[PDB]
């Protein structure tokens, strides 16, 4: 799909609250100013926090919940220049537009909004928030934000909850609402979530798609995120094997600790390889079994780079087929077997032994 | 010259800090809600009818009401079809929800408000439950072209006097910029059963110097 001509989107996380100010009276060509204004919202709940008096510019202001009808469905929606119209963080495609070019102000890029006139006015928010789940708690009414305004400012550990009936889109909405404000907060508050989370992990994948959609025009922010099962179980286990002074210690701790040694040893930690190995997709990708996504890794001023598989010269496809080949006089089955038998005898070992020659790439 | 935006990017970075402070200012509690201001002003606001109102106990019908009905016979001059037969329960009650009960209170008031709400609910329930009887008992005093509107006005006015009392009693609870979510929801569902009571109240109507009583009619209609 696409946005029909004469519509534009402003994304800003600040728009999580209604930006009353920005809107201006639309007019038709011929200066036919349109003080009639209608706004569509996901819920009357939204309307509860919207003041008419903000808009003395207009004499006629009304607001209703969006409903996705059937009969008007079109790539080209119905037009009605007789009133200005705005949709506020709409979830689903819109069937009618107001005076002049219509504009929408939303926090989230839906698939519907892909090919669209767009502006984001993004800015980097540094402070990544965090999850923590021990199993005192801040209980939250896990939808209405301002219910807990100042509460979220003051405390840093919050419970997250839902009734069954919630539409997946509504869940996604409210969650997305959270994280913006959290990155605005000065401290990494800890999420706690009362859900089996598997499909929630799936919608996290969807967040990945959405955020890439942003990145098509975005800030390339250093946005923290993670896989939530295949990572976490293994990381927990790894710490377990390690001394566990802080079971609560952030992963990035370990990350950068390992980082300290990269250049001096010029090689990739197994840890980071298991990362980008045990994601569904951004990894060796068990989805498709694509270790072919080897990491080529470079650092400032280097004449060379570190692959998943040793040193490489810059910007070349991991290994030239022409090579100082592992000529089969070496790595001959026969010699391999002979040496292996020597080994087995010497060990006095019945079983469980295998051997393989080393191999080499661009460099030896 | 420095055509690149990074200057203004840093400017926005500076601005960003204000954001949360500004928002909290925009979310703080307010002074007094214009709705209760209007209610309190209108009360005693014209020609002493509000002081004529002395009926009480909030749980009664025709408490010697024929005395006022005698002057309502004169009021029958007016087009009382301007009176709505529906009761804008939720709408009128809405301003009453702008109260964070955790503050400006010992958090006790909630219970009293719920009690008063249920009282009003039962009030209207009995009114609908016996309206026809009420029609007959007030037609005792003489038929009129708009006795339906007159009875509706009597009910509304009777309540509203006690409503005034209740407000002057729970005075100066400081409104929020926003209604309480939970209390509002309870109100909403109460109003659901109330409108359902309206529907159950199937009937047919019997069918300027208004500027004073016009105020009361507007208030009952939640005109603003």
């Amino acid at each position: 799909m696409e946005c029909p001509f004469q519509i534009q989107v402003c994304i800003s996380d600040r728009f999580f609250a209604f930006p009353h100010n920005l809107v201006e009276p639309q007019s038709d060509v011929g200066n036919k100013l349109i003080e009639n204004l209608i706004v569509y919202v996901p819920t009357d709940d939204d309307r509860l926090y919207i003041d008419k008096k903000q808009f003395p510019k207009f004499n006629s202001v009304l607001v209703y919940r969006h409903e996705h009808d059937v009969n008007i469905d079109s790539r080209s929606p119905k037009k009605t220049a007789s009133a200005t119209i705005v949709y506020w963080n709409p979830l689903v495609p819109i069937t009618e537009i107001g005076a002049g070019e219509t504009r929408v102000f939303s926090v989230l890029l839906t698939n519907n909004l892909f090919y669209c006139n767009t502006m984001i006015v993004h800015h980097e928010n540094p402070k990544c928030p965090i999850e923590f789940t021990y199993p005192n708690l801040r209980p939250i009414a896990c939808e209405i934000p301002l219910s807990h305004f100042k509460e979220l400012v003051e405390s840093n550990d919050f419970l997250l909850c839902f009734n069954l009936e919630t539409s997946t889109m509504v869940k996604i909405l409210s969650l997305k609402r959270i994280f913006c404000i959290f990155q605005y907060r000065k401290q990494p508050a800890r999420y706690v979530i009362n859900l089996p989370h598997e499909e929630i992990d799936n919608l996290y994948n969807k967040l990945n798609w959405e955020r890439t959609r942003r990145l098509m025009k975005g800030d390339v922010p250093s946005n923290c995120a993670t896989v939530n099962r295949s990572s976490l179980k293994y990381i927990k286990q790894a710490q377990s094997l390690l001394g566990i002074p802080d079971y609560s210690q952030t992963v990035v701790d370990f990350v950068k600790m390992f980082q300290k040694i990269i250049f001096p040893y010029q090689l990739v930690p197994n840890v980071i390889i298991k990362l980008n190995n045990f994601d569904q997709m951004v990894s060796s990708a068990p989805n498709k079994a694509e270790p072919y996504k080897k990491i080529r890794l470079f650092c400032k001023n280097d004449s060379i780079a570190i692959s998943s598989s040793g040193i490489v010269p810059i910007n070349m496809p991991d290994f030239s087929p022409p090579n100082t080949f592992d000529y089969s006089d070496y790595a001959n089955r026969t010699n391999i077997n002979f040496v292996t038998q020597r080994v087995l005898t010497d060990g006095g070992f019945s079983s469980g032994i295998t051997v393989t020659p080393v191999k080499y790439n661009y460099y030896l | 010259e420095d055509v690149d935006y990074e200057k203004e990017s840093k400017r926005r970075k500076l601005e960003d800090e204000d954001f949360l402070k500004l928002k909290a200012l925009e979310f703080s509690k307010d002074i007094v809600n214009e709705k209760l201001q209007k209610i309190i002003v209108v009360t005693d606001g014209m020609k002493r009818l509000y002081e004529y109102c002395n009926c009480k106990n909030s749980l009664e019908t025709l408490p010697s009401a024929a005395n006022y009905g005698s002057l309502l016979k004169r009021l029958n001059l007016y087009n009382l079809d301007h009176i709505e037969m529906n009761v804008n329960f939720y709408e009128l009650l809405f301003p009453l929800t702008l109260y964070n009960d955790n503050d400006n209170s010992d958090k006790t008031l909630s219970h009293q408000l719920v009690n008063y709400i249920f009282l009003a609910s039962n009030y209207f329930q009995n009114c609908a439950k016996n309206f026809n009887y009420m029609r007959e008992t007030f037609n005792v005093f003489g038929p009129f072209k708009q006795i339906d509107f007159m009875v509706m006005f009597v009910i509304k006015f009777n309540f509203l006097c006690d409503m005034r009392n209740f407000a002057k009693l729970i005075d100066e609870l400081v409104p929020n910029k926003q209604p309480n979510m939970r209390i509002h929801s309870v109100l909403v569902m109460r109003d659901k059963i109330v409108k359902l009571a309206f529907s159950n109240l199937q009937f047919q109507t019997f069918s300027r110097n208004t500027k004073h009583l016009q105020r009361l009619i507007m208030l009952m209609n939640a005109n603003y």
